């Protein structure tokens, strides 16, 4: 009976480098423990259809890659949302079919304005839709 | 078991009309979504969640629209009118209770319909069954 | 014995009061009545894992705060001047019977969308427990 869902926020106050995995260090929810707050990666143990989503607060240009894959990650999509001298909240989502061992995570780019703090949170969530 | 669920993105979208067509499929379990029309077709009756995150640089206003027996049902819309030529993501979403044959798609405002075309970043339309009946 | 789902909208051209609970007065779907358009609150009937998500349109500054049983869980802010944008946020929560969930604004409270841009709050039970 596969109840898998995670929600983690980023409270890490340190700039991101291009190609770096975006870690969401603070776990709100982690049923089945398939999300690793240490890395910021979800690892599939139960093959199936999942939905992933995120909302990112930002003070400038932000682009993130949604990554999938077992040992070598591959970008599925890139979401960009720009901001000039202002504050924003952006979002992206994807239903993915996952195989055992595959990880999904968010990866930074040169466009790296992302905030993680009380009152302007950045969150990464995912959950199983149908196993199989 | 029924496992209807899809995501599609824009890459080489046919352009014309006010239905926003997401031509590139990422996921389409049970194939409910048609990438040539931009339309999700309900097979399993029940409660579904649909969402979009679409990229613009100018003005965009989008609505998740449905049909039942071929009659269109207009619904809420979601806009970004920042209009400064920098990337902005307009999003929206809602649960829909659907019967067999009902269709669901995203439509743009004929007066506010700028959707980014290119390789830098993506726009996505997603949907899934929450529960049958 | 049950499921849980709602989508509610705010149908008014007047914004919420500053530092207040955001009331969604109109229902698109709410079969179990878990969202109460009178109080603006969702109350858990069937315990388990829920997703909550919203998309709110605004033409001045807006922060949305999601509360669970009296505790701020997440906040997300969008700043704009004159022109319209969407503030979105969401989270997954394992709730017990009787727990309340709701949205609020802070000193940034604008939810005045231009014609065609609405504000929506949805939630649904994913895994009964
Ligand atoms: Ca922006």
């Amino acid at each position: 009976t596969q109840k898998i869902a995670f929600s983690a926020t980023r409270t890490i106050n340190v700039p991101l480098r291009r190609d770096q995995t975006i870690r969401f260090d603070h776990v709100i929810t982690n049923m089945n423990n398939n999300y690793e707050p240490r890395s910021g990666k979800f690892t599939c143990k139960v093959p199936g259809l999942y939905y992933f989503t995120y909302h990112a607060s930002s003070r400038g240009n932000l682009c993130v890659n949604l990554m999938r894959g077992r040992e070598r990650a591959q970008k599925v999509v890139t979401f960009c949302d720009y901001a000039y001298n202002t504050f924003q909240v952006t979002t992206g989502g994807m239903v993915l079919k996952l195989e055992q061992g595959e990880n999904v995570f968010l990866q930074a780019t040169d466009k790296n304005s992302l905030l993680g703090m009380e009152g302007a949170n950045s969150i990464f969530s995912g959950f199983l839709l149908f196993p199989d | 078991q029924p496992r209807p669920a899809f995501s599609a993105i824009r890459r080489n979208p046919p352009m014309g009309g006010n239905v926003v067509i997401f031509d590139t499929v990422i996921t389409n379990q049970e194939e409910p979504y048609q990438n040539h029309s931009g339309r999700f077709v309900c097979t399993v009756p029940g409660y579904y969640y649909f969402t979009f995150q679409v990229l613009s640089q100018w003005e965009i206003c989008l609505s998740i629209v449905s049909s039942s027996r071929g009659q269109v049902r207009r619904s809420l819309g979601f806009c970004d009118t920042t209009n400064k030529g920098l990337f902005q993501v307009v999003s929206g979403g809602m649960v829909l209770q659907l019967q067999q044959g009902d269709q669901v798609w995203v439509e743009k405002d004929p007066k506010k319909g700028h959707i980014y075309q290119g390789s830098e970043a993506d726009s996505v339309f997603s949907g899934f069954l929450i529960f049958p009946s | 014995k049950f499921q849980s789902v709602f989508t509610v909208t705010r149908q008014t051209h007047q914004p919420p009061a500053p530092n207040s609970l955001i009331r969604f007065n109109a229902v698109l779907t709410n079969p179990q009545g878990d969202y109460d358009t009178s109080t603006g609150k969702f109350t858990c009937k069937v315990p388990g894992l829920y997703y909550f998500v919203y998309h709110a349109s605004h033409t001045a500054n807006l922060c949305v705060l999601l509360y669970r049983s009296g505790v701020k869980v997440v906040t997300f802010c969008g700043h704009t001047s004159k022109t319209n944008q969407v503030n979105s946020g969401g989270v997954l929560l394992r709730l017990q019977v009787g727990e309340e969930v709701w949205l609020a604004v802070n000193d940034y409270y604008d939810m005045v969308g231009i014609q065609g841009s609405d504000s929506v709050f949805s939630g649904f039970l994913l895994f009964p427990d």
